[PDB]
């Protein structure tokens, strides 16, 4: 491995981003146990 | 022609036995064209002649020289790196236990052999030294000028190391690379025990050294020849 | 030194589940508050 | 591990032991998963002489 | 270097065995995915591999009159086929068999292991076959035996 | 050592006692030295006439000296396995080459603790010359962690033989799995003697001599007589059961306790079946009790004593006066 | 998991002699497992330590007959088996007439 | 368990073995011998004398000390380093690095090429084998 | 070598070439002694132990095959080599049954130059019968001196005759040694920017890459090693980089195979090879003081004339392939070398390729610009463009009037014998 590897050697993008992952934290059923502050 | 067939294992097995009689737990080393270095029985005495140390931070040491050469400054250099190959790098294994060491004879033309030096750092470049010798510096000075430079650079590889803790648990977790080189014992002993008895051994553990045979008083009593306080019986 | 510290990872989980615990606590009596005043 | 015989002393390497407890373990309470939606828990108390 | 229709002949023939392994494989439980499919294809295309070469040490009016030789060779090859096929269709009702093919497809121990159960295949098949009518007459001579005794 | 003068008079023998051969599945249990062959034998072994008899074990190089033979039992399934010495000096015994041709199959066990040296190689293409079927089956599996059973795994299967065995003799794994491997053989066996049964019935309708002799063989119904030849050490009782069956059967050395396992050979004399069981060589108690190992030999020989038939007590005759503890025999 | 393997993340206590003992008897001489002896005190390890040779001769030097270059008869003691007793042997060496022939006189010459 | 030692000795005449027909050693020549050999039948007829550095000095030849029973050997295992001890005394020449590498003084035997005379052309050798995932697409918006 | 960079899109086809029978390894000494300039791709290849027998996984659609038959010196297992092949081959076109065929007009043409080309293979077959009998000599050890020339040994005795033309030990190695394939790149994409500003491809596609990695000998992959290329593999990457830049559609494939051929007469050019070639530690950063970064000139004309020399037997060979029904008969009668590499590009492909190698070998010795010096002057592109552009109008309009230039070319590039 170390032969063959010493051989081969606010965005709307962003803010989108943000929303997509909050929105599937807050859908999640794998996330229902988190905290009522969080 | 099954007794033929018998008989060429008999033989076969008889040569492999000839070869390996004493080296039979070892593992085999690469049989490669240009690491000759290790097949060969070495000698104890010229292994104790030759004892050089790189630095601990150190884990691999290749040499990859031409076979055949144009100029006569590329043979030069050429030899002098066979001859390097030949002499200190078994040595350097040998002493190190903790070093993969490797010689290389590429079917090519390349006036310029070099030597490449890994260290424990997984994500650290190797260093790469060519081998040009002084044209007026004779061969022996100038496979003893090859080798300060190689030490040079292996010390200053582990110098720059990133982090020194987890180089040194990485040695210590590394584990042996000396177990190929083939070395004949010779009128020195068979074991470190033996072969450092002028010589006062204060490393031991407990544990190790406590006997776990039974009647272990009587035997060691009887190993010493000392009376241990006890009466004679009869003996009339 | 370090198996001690593996020790503190296996009641580390449990000293967090009771935290959580009563910050639900504080949280829910906050919002009892709101509807009946 | 304890020792099992006494008339075999600890130097012979076919001693036999026993293993005896210390302590049969740790345990903690289970504590269920707390739903968002219906936080409100209703249950029945039977007390004998508490106030 | 071989002939369109003997080409024809030896695809029909492996398709067939490969329709009569899955079929093998769906009936009888075979607890590997690929079976004795795989192990089929190597052997069919290393017999087929042999019986190429062959034919082209063979190709050097002669060469007309061994043609018809060796084609008759291949359709005494694609009938051991086809009986190989029925076979292995009677195959999963019995039990050793089943296990027989299941080793065959798991591929444990050497050559040897294999080709002695592969040779073998068949020939406890025909045993098998046998024993049902050497146990049949020997049980009905045993009856007549038994019922002339009876009226004596 | 092995000389022409000696080899030629080995060739002379006549059989004074005719071998019964094997009516049932044989394996051979081949590997290297110190593999756990022996351990695997005992889980496979199921001889409740003699229960006393076992195949001594021990963690040290050149437990078994000399081979030896039972019958096993493992999922309903009745046949012999043959117990082989490891290779020593990276060489088999001339009494384990004749052994191995007589068996039908053969599973060899391997060890993960130690490397494969170049002598499973020579065994292994040796016996790929005899073109007899063998399955590489590693012993030892529990000392491999999880992580690491892919690695050594891949390097089994790269010996040529597919699809090597895990297996585990002290924690008895894998024991159900080398049983589905030996399953076809059975049912080749059972194939191959009803149809060589066949065979000797028509020759006997026929009229030949040498079949309805054969045919008495296999009727006659008998309780087997267990001869057994005890002894003090040294004293030739293992030369002597090799000059019954006509060869080298068992080994004979110079050097004293060169028996080490009892060894039984069912035998044909004038009609009447018979076992000779050979056995180790008895020794006082003074001799026996600071040796350890010698003791539990000793306990070996007296066991199969106990369930012999006709006991043969040998003795040094060029003592000219019988030992004093060979009447206590 | 076995329960009567012994856990090997814990630790047990030190039983065996400790390193003052073994580092006194490696430096006295003796090898580490010397340690293992039965009842010493500070006469029985001035007795084992060896700086006394505890040999003699078979008659005093001046009416020695035969040649002995660096001979001494030696005792050695054997334990017996289950406790306590021990046997003291003496032990001779290996006298050998040597006959050999002197280059100075030529006739051969014999002697113990 | 001291096993049998052959020690040096310095011949004075060149003695000839009439039974298996050679020399047992040529005038002024250091052989190592039998100890008994030496002592019963060499000795007296002054055929040879013990090879000493005095010895030498006394006949003229070149001194040198064999280093004769300094480690009396109580094993065989102890005779075999002695002897290779004193072979490497003998010849220290045996043990350097160009005697070590002159078989691969010239590089690998197998690399080498060597000129053949003659050869069968029916030995020739010629025969033919059989030769027989998922992820996830992530999108973003731009 | 009948044609560098004649590459063509195909599956993989493996084969398993004996080795010996352990421990008697005589084929693989002889390999060992003879595959010396080769023996960094012959350890790269991979390796099939068998039961008791040792074989080697080579890929006939690979150059693997070509380059195991050119320096084979082992008469059965070149013969077996040669025999898989043309089978192969053989069962591959039963099993297509539709070749792309080329105009019949075209195909008359290249028919009529087979014609004058007999009288050049009476001549270098003779070359080559004299160079089987120098087998007794240490450089070159054949098998059987003695025995009678066959067809499959054509590529090793073009080899010799080229070796005995160069005059220089070695001189495929001592190229290959100043001859890195970075440098190679990037003096490649240098000249294509100089020939088309705005016509030439950003990169290479990663397709034609692979198949460049398949179609190229694999070097060490050691840590300090460097990708070297030998000059025959530096043609043919050259000729396929232009054949696979040229923007030209798939089409005009006429026009793509002309660039190709255009790059491979510049990489065959000595003056630009010594011009381009670099040393390998220079390039890397290794070694400095050395000051020889130029390649050897005689070296670099031997190298040259290596692929200068056999056009007769090349040419035969691409013809075998222009069209199937006479590959069926020439195959097993006439000169010809089976490559893999040139079946995926059938009869209209390779008559376009010979076309354009005529034509461009023709244009070469027309201008002399390998007399000269400096192939990278304006005005010679200049005339290489104007070249190009009118080859490719001409025959895109009208087939003659390039049939007719392809004649007088041919007959040109191709002198008849002279005593
Ligand atoms: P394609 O059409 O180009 O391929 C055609 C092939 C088949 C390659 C022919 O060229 C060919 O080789 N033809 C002659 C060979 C032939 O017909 N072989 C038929 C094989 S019969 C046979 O004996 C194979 C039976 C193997 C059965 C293995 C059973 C295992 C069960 C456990
Ligand atoms: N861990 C482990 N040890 C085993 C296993 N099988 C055998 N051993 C050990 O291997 C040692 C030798 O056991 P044996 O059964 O005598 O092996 P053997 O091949 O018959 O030995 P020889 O007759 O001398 O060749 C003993 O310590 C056994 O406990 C196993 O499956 N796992
Ligand atoms: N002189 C002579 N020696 C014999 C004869 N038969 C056997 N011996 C020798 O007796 C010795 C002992 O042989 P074994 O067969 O091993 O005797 P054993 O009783 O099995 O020995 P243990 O297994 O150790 O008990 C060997 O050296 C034989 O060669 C004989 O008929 N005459
Ligand atoms: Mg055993
Ligand atoms: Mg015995
Ligand atoms: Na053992
Ligand atoms: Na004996």
């Amino acid at each position: 491995l170390e032969e063959k590897q010493s051989a081969s050697a606010p965005p709307l993008q962003e803010l989108v981003d943000e929303v997509q992952s909050l929105h599937v934290l807050l859908s999640s059923p794998r996330y229902e146990d988190t905290p009522l502050a969080t | 022609a099954q007794y033929k067939f018998i008989r060429r294992w008999e033989l076969q097995m008889r040569d492999e036995w000839d070869q390996l009689e004493p080296f039979k737990g070892l593992p085999k080393p690469k049989r490669q064209f240009g690491n000759e270095a290790a097949e060969v029985i070495w000698p104890y005495a010229l292994l104790l002649e030759r004892v050089v140390k790189v630095h601990p931070f150190t884990k691999s040491i290749y040499v990859y020289y031409a076979q055949r050469q144009s100029t006569a400054r590329g043979k030069l250099a050429a030899e002098i790196a066979r001859s390097f190959a030949r002499e200190f790098l078994i040595p350097i294994t040998f002493h190190n236990s903790q070093v993969y060491t490797e010689a290389e004879m590429l079917l090519e033309y390349s006036e310029t052999p070099w030597v490449v030096l890994h260290s424990l750092d997984n994500g650290q470049k190797p260093r790469i030294l060519p081998v040009a010798p002084v044209e007026g510096t004779p061969a022996h000075t100038a496979v003893e000028q090859l080798l300060a430079e190689v030490v040079q650079g292996c010390e200053a590889l582990g110098a720059s190391v990133a982090d020194p803790v987890t180089a040194t648990r990485v040695l210590n977790e590394r584990p042996l690379q000396n177990q190929y080189v083939r070395v004949d014992y010779q009128w020195f002993g068979d074991t470190p025990d033996e072969r450092a008895s002028h010589l006062v051994r204060w490393e031991f553990e407990p544990e190790q050294i406590e006997p776990k045979i039974r009647h272990r008083t009587r035997h060691v009593l009887d190993w010493l020849n000392y009376d241990g306080n006890l009466p004679t019986h009869r003996a009339v | 030194r370090m198996k001690e510290a593996e020790e503190e990872a296996r009641y580390m989980q449990f000293r967090k589940l009771q935290d959580t615990f009563w910050s639900n606590r504080k949280v829910l009596v906050n919002r009892v508050k709101s509807m009946y005043n | 591990l304890i020792e099992d015989d006494a008339r075999t002393p600890f130097s012979d390497p076919s001693k036999s032991f026993s293993p005896r407890v210390q302590s049969y373990g740790e345990y903690v309470r289970l504590t269920g998963k707390l739903p968002r939606d219906l936080p409100v828990l209703r249950f029945v108390l039977y007390r004998d002489s508490y106030s | 270097s071989v002939p369109s229709a003997i080409r024809i002949d030896t695809r029909v023939a492996y398709r067939r065995l490969i329709k009569v392994a899955d079929q093998v494989t769906r009936d009888c439980p075979l607890y590997q995915t690929e079976g004795l499919r795989q192990y089929v294809g190597r052997r069919f295309l290393e017999r087929a591999e042999r019986n190429r070469q062959q034919y082209r040490h063979l190709l050097h009016q002669k060469q007309r009159v061994l043609t018809a030789q060796y084609g008759k060779f291949i359709a005494k090859e694609l009938q051991q086929v086809h009986g190989l096929a029925e076979l292995l269709l009677r195959a999963p009702g019995n039990t050793a068999l089943t296990s027989m093919l299941q080793v065959l497809s798991a591929g444990v121990g050497n050559v040897h292991y294999q080709q002695t159960v592969e040779r073998n295949y068949v020939r406890y098949c025909q045993f098998e076959e046998k024993k049902l009518d050497r146990d049949e007459v020997e049980e009905e001579a045993t009856s007549d035996r038994q019922n002339r005794i009876m009226q004596h | 050592k092995r000389t022409e003068e000696q080899r030629r008079r080995v060739a002379g023998w006549r059989p004074v006692v005719k071998l019964l051969g094997d009516q049932r599945l044989r394996i051979a249990i081949v590997g290297r030295m110190n593999s756990g062959k022996s351990s695997l034998f005992n889980l496979l072994r199921l001889e409740p006439t003699v229960p006393g008899r076992s195949n001594v074990v021990r963690d040290f190089d050149g437990i078994t000296r000399d081979s030896v033979e039972g019958q096993a039992q493992l999922e309903g399934m009745h046949f012999t396995i043959i117990d082989t010495p490891g290779m020593v000096q990276g060489r088999m015994v001339e009494e384990a080459f004749r052994t191995v041709e007589t068996a039908d199959a053969a599973i060899f066990v391997t060890a993960v603790d130690e490397d494969i040296m170049p002598e499973e190689l020579s065994l292994m293409q040796y016996l790929h010359l005899k073109h007899m079927p063998v399955v590489l089956l590693a012993n030892k599996m529990d000392l491999i962690q999880e992580e690491e059973e892919e690695a050594v795994l891949d390097r089994y299967n790269s010996l040529g033989f597919g699809n090597a065995i895990p297996f585990s003799a002290r924690r008895k794994s894998g024991l159900e799995m080398l049983a589905a491997v030996l399953e076809p053989l059975y049912h080749i066996h059972a194939m191959h003697k009803v149809e060589n049964d066949w065979d000797i019935e028509d020759l006997a309708m026929q009229g030949d001599e040498s079949a309805m002799e054969e045919i008495r063989e296999r009727n006659c119904s008998d309780r087997f007589i267990r001869i057994a030849i005890v002894g003090r050490t040294n004293s030739g009782k293992s030369s002597l059961v090799n000059r019954l069956v006509g060869f080298e059967r068992n080994r004979a050395v110079d050097e004293k306790n060169s028996t080490r396992d009892p060894v039984e050979l069912p035998c044909s004399y004038k009609g009447r079946k018979l076992k000779l069981i050979d056995t180790a060589g008895l020794a006082r108690h003074r001799y026996r009790a600071d040796r350890d190992f010698i003791g539990r030999i000793h306990g070996l020989s007296v066991n199969e004593i106990r369930f012999a038939h006709v006991v043969i007590v040998v003795f040094d005759a060029t003592e000219g006066h019988p030992n004093k503890y060979d009447m206590a025999v | 998991f076995s329960t009567f393997a012994l856990n090997p993340e814990t630790s047990v206590a030190p039983h065996g002699p400790p390193r003052g003992l073994v580092n006194r008897y490696v430096s006295m001489g003796l090898p580490p497992w010397a340690a293992w002896c039965n009842k010493v005190n500070r006469y029985s390890l001035y007795r084992m330590s060896g700086v006394t040779q505890r040999s003699f001769l078979p008659k005093p030097p001046q009416e020695m007959d035969v040649i002995w270059l660096n001979e001494r008869v030696r005792e050695r003691v054997r334990t017996s088996r289950q406790v306590q007793n021990v046997y003291r042997q003496l032990k001779y060496p290996y006298v050998k007439t040597g006959i050999h022939y002197s280059d100075v006189l030529d006739h051969w010459v014999q002697v113990p | 368990q001291i096993p049998s030692i052959r020690i040096p000795v310095i011949f004075l005449v060149n003695l000839f073995d009439e039974a298996k027909g050679c020399w047992f050693g040529r005038r002024y020549e250091t052989v190592y011998v039998e100890r008994q050999f030496m002592r019963e039948e060499l000795m007296p007829q002054r055929y040879a004398i013990y090879a000493t550095p005095e010895a030498y000095k006394l006949l003229g030849l070149p001194v040198v000390n064999h280093h004769t029973h300094e480690e009396i050997p109580k094993t065989p295992r102890e005779y075999e380093k002695l002897l290779e001890r004193q072979r490497y005394d003998e010849e220290r020449w045996k043990y350097t690095i160009e005697y070590l590498f002159r078989k691969y003084e010239d590089g690998p035997p197998e690399l080498l090429d060597r000129p053949e005379d003659g050869w069968d052309g029916s030995e020739e050798i010629a025969l033919s084998s059989v030769a027989g995932x998922x992820x996830x697409x992530x999108x973003x918006x731009x | 070598p009948i044609c560098p960079g004649l590459c063509g899109e195909l599956a993989a086809v493996p084969f398993r070439v004996f080795l010996g029978t352990l421990p008697t390894l005589a084929v693989e000494e002889r390999f060992l002694r003879q595959l010396q300039p080769v023996f960094a791709w012959y350890s790269s290849r991979k390796r099939v132990k068998e039961q008791a027998n040792e074989f080697i996984e080579i890929d006939l659609a690979s150059c693997d095959a070509e380059l195991l038959l050119r320096y084979s010196h082992i008469y059965y297992v070149r013969r077996q080599l040669f025999d898989e092949l043309i089978e192969r081959q053989m069962t591959l076109l039963d099993s297509g049954k539709a070749p792309k065929m080329a105009e019949p007009s075209l195909l008359q043409c290249l028919a009529g130059c087979n014609m004058t080309i007999a009288d050049r293979l009476q001549l270098e077959i003779r070359q080559l019968g004299a160079a089987k009998r120098a087998a007794s000599v240490p450089g070159r050890r054949e098998l059987d001196p003695v025995a009678r020339l066959e067809v499959y040994d054509y590529a090793c005795m073009m080899r010799l005759v080229e070796e005995d033309a160069g005059a220089v030990g070695d001189a495929e190695m001592k190229a290959r040694a100043y001859l890195p394939r970075e440098v190679i790149e990037s003096k490649l994409g240098h000249l294509t920017q100089l020939l088309l500003g705005s016509d030439a491809r950003a990169a290479l596609d990663k397709k034609d890459v692979k198949l460049l990695n398949r179609m190229i000998p694999p070097d060490y992959t050691r840590v300090g090693c460097v990708e070297k290329l030998r000059p025959f593999d530096v043609t043919a990457y050259f000729r396929f980089y232009g054949e696979r830049i040229n923007n030209v559609k798939v089409e005009n494939y006429f026009k793509r195979a002309l660039w190709g051929h255009v790059y491979r007469r510049f990489a065959t050019t000595p003056s630009f090879l010594s011009g381009v070639s670099t040393y390998w530690a220079r390039h890397s950063g290794l070694d400095a003081s050395f000051t020889t970064t130029t390649m050897p000139q005689e070296v670099a004309v031997a190298v040259c004339d290596q692929q200068i020399q056999f056009p007769a037997i090349k040419f035969r060979a691409q013809y075998v392939y222009t069209s199937p029904e006479t590959a069926r008969q020439l195959w097993r009668t006439d000169a010809a070398v089976p490559l893999m590499r040139l079946f995926p590009l059938m009869g209209s492909r390779t008559a376009e390729d010979l076309a354009a190698g005529v034509l461009t070998d023709a244009f070469w010795m027309h201008l002399g610009l390998s007399e000269e010096e400096n192939l990278l002057q304006d005005s010679l592109l200049l005339k290489v463009r104007r070249f190009v552009d009118e080859v490719g109008d001409m025959y895109e309009t009208n087939i003659d009037s390039v049939l007719k230039r392809v004649d007088d070319n041919f007959k040109q590039v191709v002198p008849q014998l002279k005593a």
